[PDB]
RNA sequence: GCUUGUGACGGCCCGUGAAAAUCCACAGGAAGGAAUAGUUUUCAUGCCAGGUCGUACUGAUAACCGCAGCAGGUCUCCAAG
RNA sequence: GAUGGGGAAGCUCCGUUUCAAAGGCCUGAUUUUAUGCAGGCCACCAUCGAAAGGGAAUCCGGUUAAGAUUCCGGAACCUGG
């Protein structure tokens, strides 16, 4: 069956983001006026939170754990689909084709993504999706 | 043997050839089986298996190089992986594979 | 039918001493010393000249903006982007199968 | 607590550059 | 008299080795904890040509145990290695071509090369191309090992002495006629000044013991005592027999 | 158009060196300039760069080997003897 | 040894406070194929560079010359 | 067309045909810093200094060496119909 | 080719990182004062050796009885701050 879906984590293997982890939010399997190929809208995190430890108190923890996200159209061929998953229903509205085209709507739509990700990093659900891939 | 299995799929059933055209059938879950050469590079095979365990498809290993696997599907060129997306009157799916 | 000399005291044809023949504004042919050509930077993996970098001599990169010396992928000015595509595949699928190995070492305890 | 992770580093030869130990027995005096 | 030509190689002036293009001294890895209590893996980066030698070299890159870095070393490449190969080194390694094991760890009838005389000399025996020693037996108490040196001599060494599995690459080298004095000129420019060789017969009573006379001939036996003295020794030295074999 | 009859590749040497030596080289120089199958990429790109080293131009593997040919005679029976002693201890 | 295109950007460097002098060169050329015209250049001298503006349409070139700042000491032709 | 430069290919080797200073990129994440406002001299422009010894002329059928203003010897670039 | 060492009646010889306690950095700790004390580091450990090898950056026009890619006029560029 089709393992590219709304929750499926992937890895970005092609360009400026190569090595970073994403989540496939709104896949278009076949067709579009532009992008005449199967592509998937994704959201991912560009900066990974730094090592946090017992010894860091006070303000370091909040400034180590800062996440920087992104939203991108990407071609399947540039993704490694993997078995992991996220619960994506938070921002399903906020990451969309309508968000692109009006780039103001893209920096409005990182906030609802940046907030959903720093939540999950508390309450350590999806421990792996927040750890820097290494290569 | 396996040759008669592959050889009967040709005119009775539909299939794809080569790496990049299996993954499009495999990422679409149209792949009912894949046959993978013995000389194929490890990191290639490792990835073809990983796509399979996600799409839950049977991975059968042809015994031979890619020079022989194309001799099996009746091609004059080498082929390193083959995906069977619809089987013909042959028994390939129901049997050992 | 004009002929021209070296402009420097090296009489000899060595690798640094190359000459190009130039027509000046004052009508005369004159020789012009030329500096050795620049080689493209190479992928430290596959060896193929990695595109996007400007080809200069080594100390002429100290004078240049950083966009000439880099691309915006990870391992930008270093590996050829198909050597980065692999080592992402290889870093994910080696430490993928490496998790499956560590459950079997928990099972091989309870199975025996 | 949710954010902090457990590494453990594996000294089993073959991996994990060795820690700093007490070499006081081995030093060249 | 004069000082003859073989007495003239000792002071080593123009007779030294031509060392410029040589990749380095091909050795095995220093014997350490990780190798004698277990194995450590490198990979062979490129297998390359060394000047003055007959056999290719391989550069395998290990990971330093006690400090963060890489360390790369020069192995004489056994036949069958390829770039991208994992090369395992240590007591607990496996028997495959290119892996360096102690000799006690391999069964008799195993073919290894670049074996060590004593443990930790980083290789001695059978380093020329195509050579190998066979392991013909063990002595598990007062630990030794019985191996067959490439000449056919049988030597007995320690069982902690490492050696690398397989035959050294570059076999078949001397099968090809050299065919002209030029190709032998390009051979010894990368080695040393031995060439060409004037027959001591063809020189004067000063230049050699074989010199002089109104014909070319040696005049006395061409076999010399092992107990000869400096400069007397030219010709077949302390031979037990002589003449074509039958 | 076969041109020469006996000498083949050694026609470059002309009349010199004697017939045996020229014929004994023709044995090897047909081996070292020959083109071999590649045990990895599945094509035949393999050629010799130097004594001991055999370079694929496809998969860029370099492969150590025999001086005038890929696999030496006494080598192919080492990697069987080594394959046999390995199974001996693990079986 | 540089060139300026926009008129406005040229009006900046004249005030840039590194520019002590300028000049106006007049060159008589022809355009297209047939007929000539009067081409002028304005060369302002920086410390490290020399900027020039080329005016091929003489309807603009006069409105520009008057617009030069009074401190700048101009050498015409 | 000739001279020189260069690029992509091919041949040859039991011959595979220097080293280093020097400069840069990348991996890493030490730290340091937005909200009444804080950086960045690898973007632009602007500012100051750039020392010591060599520098003439022949380079040869008389300026070099051969007792000399010697038919000898002596490395090299440019090259018209 | 010094040093450390090692020979040599001695002039000096071996050797060049060698059986060596072979060294100065990066800033944190200081706002009594500047640098104590601080963790970490990095072990390559003289120097000499090419006016043809490697190498930061300059061009055109004019000028002298004799000098110029150096002087003049103009147009650039590099390096350290």
């Amino acid at each position: 069956a089709k393992f590219l879906k709304a929750g499926k984590v992937a890895v970005v293997v092609r360009g400026r983001y190569a090595g970073k982890k994403v989540v496939i939010v709104k896949p278009h399997d076949e067709g579009s006026k532009s992008h005449p190929f199967g592509h998937a809208l994704v959201a991912g995190i560009e900066r990974y939170p730094l090592k946090v430890t017992k010894k860091h108190g006070a303000k370091k923890v909040a400034k180590r754990t800062k996440i920087k996200p992104f939203i991108k159209v990407v071609n399947y061929n540039h993704l490694l689909p993997t078995r992991y998953t996220l619960d994506v229903e938070a921002f399903k509205s906020v990451v969309s084709t309508e968000t692109f085209e009006q780039p103001s709507q893209r920096e409005e739509a990182k906030k609802v993504v940046k907030k959903a990700f720093e939540e999950r990093h508390q309450a350590g659900k999806n421990q792996w999706f927040f750890s820097k891939l290494r290569f | 043997s396996i040759n008669q299995k592959l050889a009967l799929v040709i005119k009775s059933g539909k299939y794809t050839l080569g790496y990049k055209s299996t993954v499009k059938s495999l990422r679409q879950g149209k792949s009912k089986l894949i046959i993978i050469a013995a000389n194929t590079p490890v990191l290639r095979k490792s990835e073809l298996e990983y796509y399979a365990m996600l799409s839950k498809t049977k991975v059968y290993y042809f015994q031979g190089g890619n020079n022989e696997l194309g001799t099996a599907v009746g091609k004059l060129f080498r082929v390193g992986v083959v995906s069977i997306l619809e089987a013909g009157d042959s028994d390939i799916l129901t049997t050992l594979a | 039918a004009q002929r021209v000399t070296f402009r420097r005291r090296n009489p000899y044809n060595t690798r640094s001493n190359k000459i190009k023949v130039v027509k000046t504004p004052g009508g005369i042919l004159r020789a012009q010393h030329v500096k050795k050509l620049a080689t493209r930077p190479k992928c430290g993996d596959c060896g193929s000249a990695l595109q996007g970098i400007s080809t200069l001599r080594p100390r002429q990169y100290a004078t240049v903006s950083k966009t000439h010396k880099t691309v915006s992928r990870a391992y930008g000015g270093s590996r050829c982007a198909n050597c980065v595509k692999e080592r992402i595949i290889r870093a994910f699928l080696i430490e993928e199968q490496k998790i499956v190995k560590k459950v079997v070492k928990e099972q091989t305890e309870a199975a025996k | 607590n949710p954010l902090t992770h457990s590494t453990p580093k594996n000294f089993g030869i073959g991996q994990a550059v060795q820690p700093k130990r007490n070499l006081s027995r081995y030093v060249k005096w | 008299g004069r000082v003859i030509r073989n007495q003239r190689k000792g002071a080593g002036s123009i007779f030294t080795s031509h060392t410029r293009l040589r990749q380095g001294a091909a050795k095995l890895r220093t014997l350490d904890y990780a190798e004698r209590h277990g194995y450590i893996r490198g990979i062979v980066k490129q297998i390359v040509h060394d000047s003055g030698r007959g056999a290719p070299l391989a550069k395998v890159v290990f990971r330093d145990p006690y400090k963060y870095r890489l360390r790369e070393e020069i192995f004489i490449a056994n036949e069958g290695v390829h770039t991208g190969q994992f090369i395992y080194a240590g007591k607990k390694a496996s028997l495959n071509v290119g892996n360096v094991l102690p000799l006690g760890s391999v069964p008799e009838g195993t073919i290894v090369s670049n074996v060590e005389e004593k443990p930790g000399d980083r290789g001695a025996l059978a380093r020329a191309s195509g050579n190998y020693v066979i392991i013909i037996g063990h002595n598990p108490d007062e630990n030794k090992t019985r191996v067959r040196l490439p000449s056919g001599a049988k030597k007995v060494i320690s069982s902690d002495a490492r050696g690398v599995i397989g035959v050294i690459a570059g076999g078949g080298r001397v099968d090809k006629p050299l065919l002209k004095a030029g190709r032998a000129f390009h051979k010894y420019r990368l080695k040393r000044n031995s060439w060409p060789k004037t027959r001591g017969v063809a020189m004067n009573p000063v230049d050699h013991p074989h010199g002089g006379g109104n014909h070319q001939h040696i005049g006395k036996a061409s076999t010399i005592s092992r107990g000869a003295v400096s400069g007397q020794k030219a010709g077949l030295i302390a031979a037990r027999r002589t003449g074509l074999l039958r | 158009a076969k041109r020469t009859k006996k000498v083949g590749i050694t026609g470059k040497y002309g009349v010199r060196y004697g017939s045996s030596l020229r014929r004994q080289v023709k044995k090897l120089e047909i081996q070292q300039h020959a083109r071999y199958d590649c045990s990895f990429c599945g094509k035949k790109t393999v050629k010799r760069g130097a004594a001991g080293i055999w370079t694929c131009s496809c998969c860029k593997k370099t492969v150590a080997g025999g001086a005038y040919t890929v696999s030496t005679a006494a080598a192919a029976t080492v990697r069987s003897t080594i394959r046999r002693l390995r199974e001996m201890v693990e079986a | 040894a540089r060139e300026i295109t926009d008129i406005k950007q040229f009006l900046e460097l004249t005030r840039r406070a590194d520019v002590k002098t300028a000049t106006v060169k007049i060159n008589k050329k022809l355009n297209k194929a047939g007929k000539p015209f009067r081409q002028t250049k304005f060369k302002v001298r920086g410390s490290s560079s020399l900027y020039t503006l080329v005016i091929n349409d003489a309807g603009k070139a006069k409105k520009l010359i008057q617009s030069l700042p009074p401190t700048l000491k101009v050498n015409r032709l």
